[PDB]
RNA sequence: CGCCACUUCAUGGAAAUAAAUCACUCACGAAU
């Protein structure tokens, strides 16, 4: 045939910057550019030089010399127009008794970017606010205007069109058998990472698909771990529910790995941490060192414990040990690199602010090499091998202070900020093996082995089945 | 003034886009390095986009209503998410932040967003056959794109006429009779004025509830995935926005394979050696409902392959 | 709008000057589109916004497309310098400064047709000039 | 649970191509 007609399902809510249209919807800017990379990967087996040679061969192109565009057109349309519209907060806050029917809130999840969209300014979609009664509870209130005119809105949406039109029949049969793996294997939306924007495929041309999700994922990643997550959910009901837990567990187990969880009588060490510990090189945390160095000044940092310097039940020292010195690299790039790191100094309004630039200009960015997926209300954390150009490569800190102007007569006047204040950095420590430098040997499949199969007191943190390791 | 674009409180849209967009204000500075990247040139052009896309179109416009009086009756489809994109490679681009860096097709007098006929022309002429030039370089690649078009203007004539078969021949008569006017030898057939197939201008009729103008992005991640990308802000087309195609379409007969004229046809008719075997006729309605098909299924405008500019029935 | 041969003369000193057209008479091929691009988008958006895109020096492209501006400044200054006493009672018969933002000089000198129609005519010239090449 | 953000804002290609380039009639007539 020349047209290709499939009904999408969501699992999870999409993060849309264009909700403001009814129609919004899936786009296909982002659809087509990696669906074309994924065609011409599974037609060379792998590989997407041999893929792009097929296409070359078949005449599947746009142009046969420059890019990996195959001549199709796409067009995701909304079938029914109404949605769920989401908020999506990393923040726990009490839940207002005035909103619209589809306004619904997931609290604890991977998603800080709005988080100013709850608290005290006036901007905000809910203005928390102090209790007329006992000052222990807080109220919350829907600002509608303030809804409105938010950047980022979840959207879930009923059962909507993807239709792809060709006049190449055998590139449209091609499609078919790659397009229910290529919605099981991404993504979509501004956190597509973290498990939003999960879609799969549920009609092609009127014909009900029958593919194993499980399988599928295991073919095109190298690792895919599955989570036994209790369902509970009364008697299916609440879908709020399901996300809010699915979403809260995903932000907790991803933390346990990049960097760690200290709330509670309870605390877990970044397994990204402990991996490097026990490999040779004995790398130490970046944030050991910060530390260190912002401690050497005299800034009293807030906590009442010392900074762990090992894996064993307990290492809290300030010192490194004597002979030599603690081997010091940039751990938690591989696994998502930061713009800035916030130390919460002793006094209540001001705080040291660490800003990493990169030194040659030339690691601007790195998306998380970790794939969260949720169908059918079950974790899929997948994976390949990370981007190899990120290990071994110079970062430079600016060390800042900031302390918060003790209000005005106005609003916060966080202006009175700090030169850089002055600290004994390292230029090319130990033949460039410093904290300035990412690691030089770093495995996901064998950090991913090492971390679903760490126990603490006889149980696994990351409580994972190993569906493929 | 700010809404209802209409003739007598409205900005030129054209003007705004293009002549009035870099206005030197006492103190913006989009010429220094700083300056583009600036709070204030962003500011400044934020305000110029709202003013840009503030404007909706009532249907019962005058514009509108004299556009139907002189093309004739608008053949109306509506435009669906993202949206429609014309005129995306003309030149509007400076460097700066918060800034149009793609062209749009305005009319000049009536500012009014607008496909123009040769873009409908060419779009309808893309999924037939005889589109493609045979030259040395398309050698290549034009028996496997005439097949393909072939037989989809084949299925689209069968579902539109009451035309049970159609050849290969009869198809590229009929194509160089639309859209050229002449035999596909290039030779002329004296055909009568109402004999001429015209593609007007198409035009923005209707935005209902809201604007008919809004901003949109794509934000081009490099082969590098390791740099940050660009965002680029380009001018679109709402959705569920009424567009008017004007057509002047008439009757083509096909007599053995060959186009005749009206006059020719009455002759050939009126001789004993006519058989309806060999005659064929697609009115100026069908040509349309065709034309509407094709609209349908591939769309209009920049960006098509991504979803831009597709078009649904009213 | 008849380019003189003398302005193409000014089109090819310039062009060597800005070390666009090297020693082996070959240049840059991005810069037959650069120069064509220019042409268009000063007819479209305008001569202010054109001169602003074309100027700037940290742009991602190929090769430096700000020594158009360059070429485009010495063709004008050359015309100027040409330019007959009657001429300079209408007619701003001024070199432009060098060193000066060419779209600094515009906008401090109005917006005059004098500097349209001349940078339309050195546009085109350089257009020619280059033609008179060949692309490495 | 409390608190809190930074970053990125256009490059590459296409810049005219082909058909028609004058055709027909009168090329001196009448008187001288």
């Amino acid at each position: 045939m020349n047209q290709l007609t499939a009904i999408l399902k969501q699992h999870t809510p999409m993060i849309h910057f264009q909700h403001n249209e009814s129609g919004a919807t899936l786009r296909a800017s982002e659809v087509k550019p990696l669906l074309d990379k994924f065609i011409l990967t599974k037609l060379g087996n792998g590989d997407i030089r041999e893929g792009r040679l097929y296409a070359k061969k078949n005449n599947w192109l746009i142009d046969n010399e420059k890019n990996y565009a195959l001549n199709y057109k796409l067009s995701i349309s909304l079938q029914k127009k109404s949605r769920l519209e989401y908020l999506i907060t990393s923040s726990t806050f009490p839940l207002p008794t005035e909103r619209p029917s589809n306004f619904f809130t997931i609290q604890n999840s991977p998603y800080f970017a709005q988080e100013k969209c709850v608290g005290i300014n006036t901007n905000s979609t809910i203005i928390l606010k102090k209790s007329n009664s006992d000052p222990r509870k807080k109220e919350a209130e829907f600002k509608e205007k303030n809804w409105s005119q938010i950047d980022k809105k979840g959207l879930e949406w009923q059962d909507f069109t993807i239709k792809i039109f060709s006049l190449k029949g055998d590139l449209i049969n091609k499609i078919q058998t790659y397009l229910p793996a290529f919605f099981i294997c991404h993504n979509f939306g501004t956190r597509n990472n973290k498990g939003f924007g999960s879609f799969t495929v549920e009609y092609i041309n009127n014909q009900k698909n029958i593919c194993n999700v499980e399988d599928t994922l295991k073919e095109n990643f190298a690792f895919v771990y599955k989570k036994k997550i209790a369902l509970s959910r009364q008697s299916t009901l609440d879908f709020i529910y399901i996300y809010n837990q699915i979403f809260s567990t995903i932000k907790k187990d991803y933390q346990i790995l990049k960097s760690g969880y200290n709330f509670r009588n309870e605390y877990i060490k970044s397994l990204l941490f402990c991996y490097f510990v026990s490999k040779y090189p004995n790398y130490r945390w970046e944030k050991r060192k910060m530390k260190q160095l912002i401690k050497a000044r005299g800034y009293e940092l807030k906590g009442d414990h010392s900074p762990i310097s090992g894996i064993r039940e307990n290492d809290n020292s300030w010192n490194d040990p004597n002979p030599n010195g603690y081997n010091y690299a940039y751990i938690r790039a591989i696994l998502g690199l930061a713009e800035q790191y916030e130390f919460q100094l002793e006094t209540p309004y001001q705080k040291a602010i660490v800003k990493i630039k990169s030194a040659n200009n030339c690691i601007s960015r790195y998306k998380s090499p970790l794939l969260f997926k949720i169908i059918n209300n079950s974790i899929y954390l997948v994976g390949n091998e990370i981007n190899t150009e990120i290990l071994n490569k110079p970062f430079q800190y600016s060390y800042i202070e900031q302390t918060k102007n003790k209000n005005m007569r106005t609003g916060k006047s966080e202006i009175t900020e700090r030169t850089m204040h002055i600290n004994e950095i390292e230029m090319n420590y130990k033949n460039r093996i410093n904290y300035h430098y990412t690691p030089t040997s770093f495995s996901l499949i064998d950090f991913m082995q090492y971390a679903m199969s760490y126990k603490k007191n006889g149980k696994n943190i990351l409580n994972y089945i190993p569906l493929k390791q | 003034m700010p809404k209802n674009y209409t003739l007598q409180n409205a900005s030129n849209l054209g003007w705004l886009f293009y002549k009035d967009y870099y206005r030197q204000e006492p103190n913006v500075d989009f010429i220094s390095t700083q300056g583009k990247e600036s709070d204030t040139t962003a500011d400044f052009f934020r305000k110029t986009n709202q003013r840009i896309t503030a404007y909706q179109l009532n249907s019962e416009s005058p514009l509108v209503a004299a556009f139907n009086n002189h093309f004739g009756t608008p053949l109306q489809l509506k435009t669906i998410y993202p949206g429609l994109i014309t005129g995306s490679g003309l030149p509007h681009q400076t460097g700066s932040k918060g800034e149009f860096k793609l062209g749009f097709q305005f009319d000049y007098t009536t500012g009014l967003p607008y496909i123009p006929g040769s873009s409908i022309k060419g779009t309808l002429r893309s999924m037939f056959p005889f589109s493609l030039k045979d030259k040395g370089s398309t050698k290549r690649i034009l028996p496997e794109y005439r097949k393909e078009r072939m037989e989809y203007i084949r299925d689209l004539i069968i579902e539109v006429t009451n035309i049970n078969e159609i050849s290969d021949t009869e198809i590229q008569a009929l194509e160089y009779a639309i859209f050229t006017n002449s035999t596909p030898s290039g030779k002329t057939i004296e055909f009568s004025l109402e004999e001429k197939d015209v593609f007007y201008d198409a035009f923005v009729a209707d935005s209902k509830d809201g604007v008919m103008l809004s901003d949109d992005y794509i934000t081009p991640h490099g082969e590098n995935p390791l740099k940050d990308p660009k965002p680029i802000l380009f001018l679109k087309i709402r959705p569920d926005v009424t567009i008017n195609f004007y057509f002047k379409l008439c009757t083509t007969h096909l007599y053995k394979e060959k186009v005749c004229s009206s006059k020719q046809i009455e002759e050939i008719k009126k001789q004993n050696d006519f058989s309806s075997s060999d005659y064929k006729m697609i009115t100026a309605h069908q040509k349309r409902n065709l034309f509407e098909k094709i609209l349908l299924c591939i769309g209009i405008g920049a960006k098509t392959n991504i979803g831009y500019g597709q078009l649904k029935k009213l | 709008m008849k380019i003189s041969k003398k302005q193409i003369e000014y089109a090819i000193e310039a062009l060597r000057a800005n070390n666009i057209i090297t020693n082996d008479n070959q240049y840059p091929k991005v810069f037959k589109g650069y120069i064509s691009s220019f042409g268009a988008a000063v007819i479209q958006s305008g001569l202010i916004p054109a001169i602003i895109f074309f100027e700037n020096e940290d742009n991602d492209a190929n090769a430096d497309r700000h020594k158009i501006i360059g070429v485009l400044k010495d063709i004008i200054n050359a015309m100027r310098q040409q330019y007959t006493v009657t001429d300079a009672t209408i007619l701003v018969s001024s070199q432009i400064p060098a060193n000066y933002s060419m779209a600094q000089y515009i906008i401090e000198h109005g917006n005059t047709d004098q500097l349209l129609k001349e940078i339309t005519e050195a546009a085109v010239a350089m257009k020619l000039a280059l033609r008179m090449y060949k692309s490495e």
